[PDB]
């Protein structure tokens, strides 16, 4: 509810400035592999939830081969969720493969749906 | 980049940048088509819903059509307002997003719409088979998109690449004064426009006499000629494109249609049979073919000619055509034939 | 079609009950609402026989 | 400039020097709404016996090029040419259709022409569906009255109408204190009449029959239900302005504040109607158009709209009713602001055409009513003081809680019966 | 007959057909209907 | 009414009732494809669900085919009941319901059904138009009804009485006493049926020579090339079909297909050239008329098309063909061509 | 689409007492049916009211 682009420009402010990025960022990856979603096997993207018609604006641009994979990790989650175990220690997700996938289609989507409200309320002089 | 323009009193101003990009330059079969679908889509800056809600206020539209030589860059609009919509032009020239999300939500299914009912009328389809057998691979490339040759955003974005330049570009502005519209012409992006050869080709295409094809149509049927016409003879078909259809002639009640289409080195004439039994069709065309063999005078239509071309030259660059007083007989020696419709009752080339 | 998809009364059977698309991952905290339905039935069945005695 | 001269016949003229054609012509101030439903389509038969064969190929010779215009309150009939040759068109318009008319009504070219136009008739009526729905429409609206004659003419009718009935109708209704001399193109006032003058062209004495009834609009529906065709047409309408009216122009911004939608044009689903809003999601119709109108004794304000989505109809109805209702009530200043100049620019295209024939029928049907031609500026400051408060006085009284025509055909199962449809004319919100 | 030629309803037509006399008797009776309704609810 | 027949000692016996029903000799294109779906339908007397259950029990089933020339009435069933099934074959030659609803609810949906099968295949377009091109209206006629040309159900019923004939028939029976036979044939209700003139012509049909057709087709490519075959060079291009389709050849790679369709005066020789790229299509349609033209030697595979005509003769009437000996050479001289597909990039019947 | 035909409660009410296509041509024979349904309420709606006061 806190849209993306509100946080995203937090995001490369803070990514910028040497004091901040030497602080928080090295505190940031540590919450990044005690929330655990690496061992199932999911990239951060597809945690998001996507009943809203801005993300499913998004999950209709996404090439085919990038949904395709989307739909493995999920399935995979969902079938090692319910055994109650986890993946084998040699398929889990690294910190490199973790890539922002979903960003710029959310983002592009945003800007042309802030277009739209910022237009029809317009009041010509 | 040549300018041309002309002022008069009107309230109501016109812009026109044209571009030879047309379906005889196309790389691949109905890349024009798409190029002009993407014509006033998101650019770099505003995006496309940007530029309604503007334009609108200011009492302007925009517009792109499609021919076989021409990709037409057109605004009708309020008098004052010509240094802010010449921007507008000049960007969509410039900087258009090309993003694959916009081909696959708005310029395919609306170049879908265009094909489809194109496909229901016969006689669209018998011109389109006439220019096909005719120029095989010059003006007869497909005027619209179908998919039998596959097109991808790259080829859009090449032909884009290859049309959109400084020295394929004409700018006209009707009703504007001329000097105001250079000074903003001269400032706007497109004078930063990359230059290069022209597209247009002085030489003259080939053509083939005595060609025939035949499709099986449902619905109406049609027995449709077309002749191709060299510089000089422009004159002469013309002149028989109106003396078939005025009253001076018995076959006006027989013949459906009759047109001649220039170009900047020729053009082709076309005539037209329709109905909807094919037992009729098939008497109409015999009569036509044979009337027209023995021969035709045009000399009482010459003076109908000239008021029908005035009236076409208004929206046209109207090339001179000053022998229509030199214009006296015809009468035919070959022509390409094509039937669509109920095949087997209509007749064959070498019947008629 | 099938008798059970068919009928009128049993085709809200099916589609509820039956033939409803579950998710293949629901642990055990997703089995509470069938328990308070189950619990609802209790309260109201062994009210009415006990309502049979009550002034 | 338009200047109008009452000597002689009104000869009223709009000179432009850029053009390179000039038309002459005679507009005559009846109309389909001077013919009764026995004689029902007498006047196309007289616009089809000048388009007739030797007629049109006599005018061609010469080369000229004839055009005829048949409406509810006027029948033009115009000739074009170059602009050396403007005199000729006053010869030939003298000669065929004023002086003599047994040649144009011989047995033959009566038959031919009959048979001709009940061939066009009958295609229409059955081909040609959005038309015909508009059609019916006036038929509807204006029934019992003459304004709701249709300006082609029955097929029942058509059959029963011989030379006589030709005659007798040019007799009536062919005079000088019904026409108006137009001249548009390049040619000078001046020289018109001068070369009118030259001549006698006298036209006949005049007291041509006065109507004794006027049109009226009666709230009423036509169902023409068929379903072997694909779609479904519906046209709905209102009271509106009549020609004259103080306002008229405000009648036109309102209906330009809707507008015109097509689902296929990539571009207009972008416009700035908020209408569209609810349209686009469920896809309801192909396309709709909005209208005003006006005659000389009243007017339709409404839409027509065409739609595949058969089982969806009421919900289009629906909302098109509730943005129609926000007129009276809560319509802003962007829209009036955006809707000036639409208007402007579509006032200007219409008034400003390259083709003379255009200029030709609005100057001879507008002489014919308000005594001369109002200018091009002076239409745009009547625009541009249009207010709000203007659109909701004039919205408040002609579309809240008031009477509707209807006319549909196609798969039209869908449309709701009256009632529900003149309920949704108010909000009950408010 | 023509579809164009409309039936005969002139017996079911009023002579004068006047929009602000016509809604207001119309609007009287269902206002009168309203009014005692809201007392019986009441 | 030629009767023939042979009897083995084997199980299971034949028996087939050939009509000269074909669709060279339909009155309306696609009245052939409609009887044939009549065929087996109801009769006056027995229901066509009535004789299901009935041919059942006993061990045998009906069908009905349609080609260019013949409507088969073909039954295989056990050996002891000829005279059952004799009978059953003959109510439909006699008696066929010919009911108006049995045209909407079955005839024409199954009609529909071979149309669009045919149509997703492309080299049956192709073969289609060589026909259509080189015999055009003898056995040129379509063969699938599709409805460009209106047909009603009195055309069914006339082309009916006008094939159904007692002259116009041949019964014959495979693995079955032929004198058993012909008792129960002279009783049944071919006895009664009405004689006429045999449909069948001796004449030779007229060909034209040099023909080109164009279909934009999405999917594959086609380049087919169809040549017409007297009764006397029936034997040389029998040969070449199979030299083409062996492993004696260097073009057997790429080829498609390559066949000989025979009649009782002559035939049509087909070539076929299939691929998804049209580059491909392009260069092997080129090496292959080329090297056809220089020649090729056909006398290698004399013996190879003795074995794999004596396969074919066994489910065919088994014209004689003797003259395998003596043919030597084969060298192109002329033929008709057909493209299929992206016509923009497939060669003209000038560039081959 | 509109509210009343979109929402999961208003849409029941939609289908069955006001977009329900109805026979024109049902006398006051068919009107019986709307009578019991408003005497099943008065005689609930009485007795839950009286049951207040019952022993
Ligand atoms: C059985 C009854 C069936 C009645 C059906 C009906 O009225 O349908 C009309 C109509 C059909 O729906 P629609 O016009 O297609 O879509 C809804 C409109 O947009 C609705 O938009 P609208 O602006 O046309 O009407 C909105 C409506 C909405 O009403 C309410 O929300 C209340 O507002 C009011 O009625 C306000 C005045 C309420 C006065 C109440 C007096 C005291 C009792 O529905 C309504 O307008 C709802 C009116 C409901 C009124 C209360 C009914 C009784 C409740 C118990
Ligand atoms: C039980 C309590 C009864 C309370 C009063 C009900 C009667 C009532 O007030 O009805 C009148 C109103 C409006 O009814 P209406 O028919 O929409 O009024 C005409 C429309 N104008 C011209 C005003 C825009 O009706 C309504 O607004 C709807 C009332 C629905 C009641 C159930
Ligand atoms: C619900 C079930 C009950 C209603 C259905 C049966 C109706 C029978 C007659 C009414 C008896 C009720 C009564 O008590 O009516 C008494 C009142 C007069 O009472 P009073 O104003 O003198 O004082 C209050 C009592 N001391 O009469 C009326 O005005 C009856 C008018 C009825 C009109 C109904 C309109 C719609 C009602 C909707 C309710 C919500
Ligand atoms: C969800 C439904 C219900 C709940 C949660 C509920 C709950 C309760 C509770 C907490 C009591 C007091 C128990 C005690 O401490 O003794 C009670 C008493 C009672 N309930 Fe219910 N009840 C429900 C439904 C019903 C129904 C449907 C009936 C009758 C038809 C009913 C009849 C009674 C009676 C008679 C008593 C008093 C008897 C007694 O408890 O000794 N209840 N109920
Ligand atoms: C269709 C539904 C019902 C019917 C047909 C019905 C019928 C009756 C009848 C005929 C009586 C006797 C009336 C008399 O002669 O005095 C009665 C009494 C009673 N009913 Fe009902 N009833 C119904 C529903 C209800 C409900 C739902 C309740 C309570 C919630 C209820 C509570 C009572 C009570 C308390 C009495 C006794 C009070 C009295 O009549 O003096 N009833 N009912
Ligand atoms: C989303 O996934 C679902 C799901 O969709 C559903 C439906 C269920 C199932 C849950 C329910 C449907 C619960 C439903 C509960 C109720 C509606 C309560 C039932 C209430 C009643 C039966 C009303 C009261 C009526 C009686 C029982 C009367 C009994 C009669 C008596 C005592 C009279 C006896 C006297 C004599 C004379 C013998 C799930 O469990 C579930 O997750 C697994
Ligand atoms: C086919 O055409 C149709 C048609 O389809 C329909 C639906 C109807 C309409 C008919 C119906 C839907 C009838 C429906 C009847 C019922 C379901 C009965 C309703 C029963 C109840 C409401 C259950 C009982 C519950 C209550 C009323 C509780 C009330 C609360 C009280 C008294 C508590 C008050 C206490 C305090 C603290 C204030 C027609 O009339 C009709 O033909 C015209
Ligand atoms: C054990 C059964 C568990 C589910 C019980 C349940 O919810 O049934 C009540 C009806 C639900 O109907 P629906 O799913 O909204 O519409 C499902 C639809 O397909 C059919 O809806 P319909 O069956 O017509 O609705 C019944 C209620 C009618 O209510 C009224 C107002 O008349
Ligand atoms: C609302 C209150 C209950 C909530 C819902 C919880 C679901 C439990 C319902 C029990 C039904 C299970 C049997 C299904 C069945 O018929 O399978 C049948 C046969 O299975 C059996 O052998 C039945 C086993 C008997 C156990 C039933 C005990 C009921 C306990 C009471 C529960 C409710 C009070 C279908 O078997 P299938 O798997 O081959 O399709
Ligand atoms: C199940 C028990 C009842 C059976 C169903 C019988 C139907 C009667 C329900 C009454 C509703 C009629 C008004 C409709 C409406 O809102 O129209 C509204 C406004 O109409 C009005 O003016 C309302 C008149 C007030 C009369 C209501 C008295 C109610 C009497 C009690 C009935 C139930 C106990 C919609 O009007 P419209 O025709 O423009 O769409
Ligand atoms: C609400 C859920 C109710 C579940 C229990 C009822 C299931 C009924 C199945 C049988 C059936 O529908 O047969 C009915 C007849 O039922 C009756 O006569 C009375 C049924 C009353 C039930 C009272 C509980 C016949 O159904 P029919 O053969 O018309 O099939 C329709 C779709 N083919
Ligand atoms: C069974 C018939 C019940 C009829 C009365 C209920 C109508 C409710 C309409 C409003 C609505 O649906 O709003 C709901 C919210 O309702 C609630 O929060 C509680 C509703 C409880 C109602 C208890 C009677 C919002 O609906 P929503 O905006 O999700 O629309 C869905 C389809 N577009």
């Amino acid at each position: 509810p806190q849209s993306f682009t509100s946080i995203a420009r937090i995001g490369d402010y803070i990514l910028k400035s040497p004091v901040l990025s030497k602080l928080c960022v090295p505190v940031a990856n540590q919450f990044i592999n005690l929330a655990g979603y690496k061992k199932l096997g999911l990239k951060f993207d597809d945690l998001i939830a996507e009943e809203n018609p801005i993300m499913q604006t998004a999950l209709r641009r996404l090439p085919e081969d990038e949904s395709y994979a989307r739909a493995y990790r999920i399935i995979r989650a969902h079938q090692t969720e319910l055994t109650h175990h986890l993946l084998p220690r040699n398929e889990w997700i690294k910190a490199q493969e973790d890539v922002p996938y979903l960003l710029p289609y959310i983002l592009e989507a945003e800007a042309a749906a802030k277009e739209k409200d910022e237009l029809d309320n317009i009041e010509v002089s | 980049l040549t300018v041309s323009a002309r002022d008069a009193p009107t309230k109501i101003s016109t812009l026109a940048v044209k571009v030879h990009g047309g379906s005889r330059y196309a790389t691949k079969d109905g890349v024009a088509h798409l190029l002009n679908r993407f014509n006033f889509q998101n650019t770099n800056t505003r995006s496309a819903l940007k530029l309604v809600r503007e334009s609108e206020l200011l009492g302007g539209t925009f517009k792109s059509t499609l021919d076989r030589e021409y990709i037409t860059l057109k605004a009708t609009f309020l008098k004052d307002d010509l240094p802010y919509y010449v921007n507008a032009l000049a960007d969509v020239l410039y900087k258009t997003a090309f993003k694959p999300h916009e081909l696959t939500e708005s310029v395919l299914p609306a170049a879908r719409y265009d094909y489809a009912v194109a496909e229901q009328c016969p006689v669209k389809s018998a011109e389109d088979q006439l220019y096909a057998i005719t120029f095989r691979k010059g003006l007869g490339n497909p005027l619209l998109y179908d998919g039998v040759e596959r097109v991808s955003l790259q080829d859009i974005k090449d032909f884009a690449d290859k049309v959109y330049t400084k020295e394929n570009l004409e700018v006209s502005g009707e009703n504007v004064v001329e000097a105001d519209l250079k000074r903003f012409v001269d400032e706007s992006l497109l004078s930063t426009l990359p230059a290069g050869k022209s597209l247009v080709s002085k030489s003259e295409p080939k053509f083939f006499l005595g060609e025939e094809n035949r499709v099986r149509f449902i619905g109406d049927s049609v027995a449709a000629i077309g002749i191709p016409v060299n510089k000089a003879s422009l004159a002469q078909y013309e002149v028989l494109a109106n003396y078939l259809t005025s009253a001076l002639s018995e076959l006006s009640g027989l013949i459906s249609s009759a047109k001649l289409d220039k170009f900047t080195d020729g053009g082709l004439f076309t005539l037209f049979v329709r109905d909807q039994d094919s037992a009729v069709v098939s008497s109409n065309i015999k009569k036509i073919v044979a009337d027209l063999k023995k021969g035709k005078d045009l000399s009482p239509a010459i003076n109908y000619t000239k008021l029908k071309n005035a009236v076409q030259n208004e929206s046209v660059s109207s090339p001179i055509e000053l022998n229509f007083d030199a214009v006296k007989d015809f009468k035919l020696g070959k022509f390409n034939y094509v039937a669509v419709g109920d095949v087997s009752n209509l007749p064959y080339l070498d019947e008629l | 079609m099938a008798f059970r998809k068919s009928n009128v009364y049993l085709s809200l059977v099916n589609s509820y009950i039956i033939d409803s698309p579950q998710p293949s991952s629901i642990n055990y905290w997703w089995n509470m609402g069938s328990l308070l339905g189950l619990c609802l039935v209790i309260q109201i069945v062994t009210g009415i026989f006990m309502a049979m005695h009550y002034s | 400039e338009v200047t109008q001269l009452s000597n002689g016949i009104v000869v009223a003229t709009e000179h432009n020097p850029s053009a390179h054609t000039a038309s002459v012509g005679v507009v005559f101030g009846s109309g389909a709404a001077n013919e009764n439903p026995y004689n029902n389509g007498v006047s196309n038969l007289w616009k089809n016996i000048f388009l007739s064969k030797e007629n049109s190929a006599v005018a061609a010779k010469e080369g000229l090029a004839l055009s005829s215009n048949i409406s509810r309150d006027f029948q033009s009939y115009i000739v074009s040419s170059l602009p050396g040759s403007t005199d000729k068109s006053l010869d030939f318009l003298n000669q065929s259709f004023i002086q003599q008319k047994a040649n144009l009504l011989s047995s033959s070219n009566f038959e031919a022409t009959k048979k001709s136009v009940l061939k066009q008739v009958q295609d229409f009526e059955e081909n040609d569906h959005p038309n015909r729905v508009l059609e019916h429409l006036h038929s509807t609206a204006f029934q019992n009255t003459p304004l709701s004659l249709p300006t082609r003419g029955t097929l029942e009718s058509l059959e029963n109408l011989v030379v006589a009935d030709l005659e007798s109708f040019a007799n009536n209704h062919f005079l000088n204190s019904n026409a108006v001399v137009v001249g548009t193109g390049n040619i000078k006032h001046e020289d018109l009449v001068n070369s009118i003058e030259s001549k006698n062209l006298s036209l006949q004495t005049g007291t041509k029959p006065v109507l004794k009834k006027k049109a009226a609009f009666l709230g009423s529906e036509v169902r023409l239900r068929d379903d072997t065709l694909p779609k479904a047409w519906i046209s709905l309408a209102v009271e509106g302005e009549p020609v004259n009216s103080p306002n008229y122009f405000v009648a036109k911004l309102a209906a330009q504040i809707f507008g015109s939608y097509n689902a296929f044009e990539p571009a207009s689903r972008l416009q700035g109607i908020k209408l569209l809003d609810n349209i686009q999601e469920y896809q309801l119709c192909d396309n709709f158009n909005h209208f005003s109108l006006s005659y000389k004794d009243s007017g339709l304000w409404g839409f027509s709209t065409a739609t595949r989505n058969v089982t969806m109809i009421d919900d289009l109805i629906h909302f098109t009713l509730k943005q129609w209702n926000r007129l009276t009530i809560s319509v802003t200043d962007t829209e009036v602001e955006r809707a000036k100049s639409l208007l402007k620019l579509q006032l200007g295209q219409l008034y400003e055409s390259g083709n003379p024939v255009n200029d030709a029928n609005l100057l001879g049907a507008e002489v014919l009513i308000k005594g001369s031609k109002l200018s091009l500026g002076e239409a745009f400051k009547k625009i541009d003081a249009i207010t709000v408060k203007d659109v909701k006085a004039w919205a408040g009284k002609r579309l809240w809680d008031q009477d509707i025509a209807i006319a549909g055909t196609g798969q039209i199962e869908g449309l709701l019966d009256y009632m529900r449809i003149r309920s949704d004319m108010s909000m009950m919100r408010w | 007959k023509s579809t164009y030629r409309t039936p005969n309803f002139d017996d079911v037509l009023k002579e004068n057909n006047d929009a602000d006399k016509g809604r207001s008797y119309a609007y009287f009776m269902v206002g009168a209907m309203g009014l005692l309704s809201s007392a019986g609810a009441k």
